[PDB]
């Protein structure tokens, strides 16, 4: 098969800059089409014939190439350009897809807002208590955050999940939670989470008391 | 408005085999070919095969042949059968019709297969209450299997601010997810917030009122 290489698999533009994506054939083909892919939702195509905009395109988008040497270019970068980018050749069989390009916006550094919830009482009940902290709303993607009880760092039962860039703001925001049997969440005082970020000139820390 | 839409079964358990429906309008499957892709999760494109309007078929090799397209042009029906499913064959699927460039100018929404012996299981909800000008609340979603669950908060009228968290597999083989949303501080009195949870798999419902403790 013909191999499609699209690197880097990921780059940042800021806003109004141009962006250009290449994408590499083992072997020449004569069109070179691509498509734009939003958050796990459905591709759409976005340019065919190596050079032509598919309906609904903005004309800041633009491709070129030839042989084995082919490029998505963007005029001037916008947060709604904010996508993975695949090529794909239908010139040979199997049909081939690239790899992806994963365009991020490169906007101003913003500081998370940070929140702990502790264990629901109906949680309780059955037996485990999840205690989460929420980054929201944060940039760049950089962040760490540490879980304290009773001043004992934590390590190997708590889990991260970051959204995806903001549509509007071009911000992640980022859930960590620990997960304790009630057992162990009852032997302990104090639970703090521990965020540390550029954007911060210290580290915050957010905290409860089991009880209230 | 051409469309396409896959149906298809969500779970197959491995070894056996996988068939999905195509459902086609504002063309004529005579005329026009129907390719089909898809996509593991956190992965690639990769394209599976076709069938053109004469009815003649292409595949991909890497299939080893456990591929088949069929169809059947006054239903309107695109017929994919893959057979012996194994782990690696989970992934979102999607039909596609080339048009421009024969390049695939239309794609269904897209049907989740999740190649699993483990059973459905509909998840727990619990609250995550506002602390004591903006103040953050939310649900946890528990133990559910498989993917994927729905959350809206008040059916859908309150979009701004919230965030829903990709969904991770636990070691159980379960599932997990947060859901938040932003509000004011002075609404926590007044206002309702009412996270709706569905999952499909399972025909649960929950709708959790989160309030102050
Ligand atoms: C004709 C052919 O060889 N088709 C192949 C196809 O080859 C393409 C492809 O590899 C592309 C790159 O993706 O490169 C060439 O085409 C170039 C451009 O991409 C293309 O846009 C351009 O089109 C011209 C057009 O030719 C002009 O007439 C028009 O006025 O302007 C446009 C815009 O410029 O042409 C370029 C080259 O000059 C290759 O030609 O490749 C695919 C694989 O990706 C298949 O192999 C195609 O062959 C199909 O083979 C099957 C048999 O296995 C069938 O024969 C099928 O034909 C039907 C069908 O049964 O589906 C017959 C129907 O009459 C026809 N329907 C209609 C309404 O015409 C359908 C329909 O065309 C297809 O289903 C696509 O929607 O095809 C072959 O198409």
């Amino acid at each position: 098969e013909n191999v499609l290489t699209q690197s880097p698999a990921i780059m940042s533009a800021s806003p109004g800059e141009k962006v250009t994506m290449t994408c590499s054939a083992s072997s020449s083909v004569n069109y070179m089409h691509w498509y734009q892919q939003k958050s796990s939702t459905s591709p759409k195509l976005w340019i065919y014939d190596t050079s032509k905009l598919a309906s609904g395109v903005p004309g800041r988008f633009s491709g070129s190439g030839s042989g084995n040497s082919y490029s998505l270019t963007i005029r001037t970068m916008e947060a709604e350009d904010v996508a993975t980018y695949f090529c794909f050749q239908a010139s040979g069989y199997p049909l081939t897809f690239g790899g992806g390009t994963k365009l991020e916006l490169k906007r101003t550094v913003a500081a998370p807002s940070v929140f702990i919830f502790p264990p629901s009482d109906e949680q309780l009940k059955s037996g485990t208590a999840s205690v989460v902290c929420l980054l929201n709303n944060f940039y760049p993607r950089e962040a760490k955050v540490q879980w304290k009880v009773d001043n004992a760092l934590q390590s190997g039962n708590s889990q991260e999940s970051v959204t995806e860039q903001d549509s509007k703001d071009s911000t992640y925001s980022l859930s960590s939670t620990l997960t304790l049997s009630k057992a162990d969440y009852e032997k302990h005082k104090v639970y703090a989470c521990e965020v540390t970020h550029q954007g911060l000139s210290s580290p915050v820390t957010k905290s409860f008391n089991r009880g209230e | 408005q051409v469309q396409l839409k896959e149906s298809g079964p969500g779970l197959v358990a491995p070894s056996q085999s996988l068939s999905i429906t195509c459902t086609v309008s504002g063309f004529s499957l005579n005329s026009y070919g129907v390719s089909w892709v898809r996509q593991p999760p956190g992965k690639g494109l990769e394209w599976l095969g076709v069938i053109w309007g004469d009815g003649s078929t292409n595949y991909h090799s890497a299939l080893m042949s456990r591929l088949r397209i069929s169809k059947d042009n006054s239903k309107r029906q695109v017929f994919l059968k893959l057979n012996s499913l194994q782990t690696d064959d989970t992934a979102t699927y999607y039909c596609t019709k080339p048009g421009s460039g024969y390049a695939f100018a239309y794609w269904g929404q897209g049907t989740l297969v999740t190649v699993s012996s483990a059973s459905t299981k509909g998840p727990s909800v619990f609250p995550l209450a506002p602390s004591s000008g903006t103040a953050a609340l939310g649900c946890l979603v528990k133990d559910y299997f498989p993917e994927p669950v729905t959350v809206s908060w008040n059916s859908g009228a309150l979009t701004s601010g919230v965030h829903t968290f990709p969904a991770v597999l636990q070691s159980s083989g379960l599932y997990s997810l947060s859901s938040v949303v932003t509000v004011p501080s002075s609404s926590l009195g007044t206002q309702t917030y009412i996270c709706n949870v569905n999952h499909k798999p399972s025909n649960t419902k929950v709708d959790k009122k989160v309030e102050p403790a």
